């Protein structure tokens, strides 16, 4: 939804994440963007665990 | 350059990820700190980091108090009175932690 | 206990680390590093052309 | 996990009570006395596990007698830690420096 607030797709791979879209995202989006990665491969370790 | 960026950004992120460590073990600091640097190195270099070689080594848990705990050592030996440090010889090379 | 599950953890923390080195800030700063470094190899390159 | 590390050694059977288990050791000695830790050099590494201690004398000796001779001990120099296996229960399978 963050990324459809400007209108961008999003085409993540698992561990790869990333969003399809002509034009650069929103510097609040690559933010968001890398939050979200950090928080899954934080989960994921805790998973492990 | 990119090397020492590299060290720059371990040395944020693990700030960011110690420092409740840090408040959650306030007198372990040198070692929590001792754990950043090391993080920051592997980072920058690419040194290979084991666990088997920073995970802290439990020597006495709690005793409850009472009785306070009382060690009786009648052979009072420098291996039993200060401890012995082991060398489990890995691939050959007697390697310690 | 707690300290040491904490330190298994931190240890773990390398994987968290070694994915933040492939994120999008990742590739920007060594994008504008390599450039600065680009810009000088070029300069380089069209004196001698 | 290995099952030669946590295999229990066995170190004496039934002596049918009558007679009792008697060990006389007149080479009363340390590795003797307590027993030994022997070290299999597998791969490359002195590995040791609990299969790999021999009884000594004490170890042999439980629940029946003990003879010893006082030259085997004021000699060999074994006198001291004898008696703290006596007094303390402290019997230690000798192992060589190395």
């Amino acid at each position: 939804r963050e990324a459809q607030e400007a209108g961008f797709a999003l085409s993540t791979n698992g561990e790869r994440l990333e969003l399809t879209g002509p034009g650069p995202v929103p510097a609040e989006l690559s933010a968001r963007l890398e939050e979200v990665t950090l928080g899954s491969l934080a989960a994921s370790a805790e998973l492990e665990v | 350059a990119l090397r020492r960026l590299r060290r720059d950004w371990a040395l944020h992120y693990l700030n960011n990820r110690f420092e409740p460590l840090f408040q959650r073990f306030p007198q372990a600091r040198a070692y929590l700190e001792a754990l950043r640097a090391r993080l920051a190195r592997y980072a920058e270099t690419g040194e290979p980091l084991d666990p088997a070689q920073w995970r802290p080594n439990l020597l006495t848990s709690s005793s409850s108090g009472t009785p306070p705990p009382i060690v009786y050592e009648p052979y009072a030996t420098a291996p039993r009175l200060f401890g012995r440090l082991d060398y489990l010889v890995d691939r050959g090379v007697w390697s310690t932690n | 206990i707690h300290l040491a599950e904490a330190v298994e953890g931190l240890l773990l923390e390398v994987n968290r680390l070694d994915e933040l080195f492939r994120q999008g800030s990742f590739l920007r700063e060594k994008t504008q590093l390599e450039a600065r470094f680009k810009e000088a190899r070029e300069q380089q390159l069209e004196a001698l052309r | 996990l290995d099952p030669a590390q946590w295999r229990p050694n066995l170190l004496t059977s039934s002596s049918s009570g009558t007679p009792p288990p008697i060990v006389y050791e007149p080479y009363a000695t340390a590795p003797r006395l307590f027993g030994r830790l022997d070290y299999l050099v597998d791969r490359g590494v002195w590995s040791t596990n609990v299969s790999l201690i021999r009884p000594g004398a004490v170890h042999r000796a439980q629940g029946g007698y003990l003879i010893l001779d006082a030259l085997s001990l004021k000699r060999e120099g074994t006198w001291e830690a004898f008696k703290r296996a006596l007094r303390n229960g402290q019997v230690e399978p000798v192992t060589e420096p190395q």
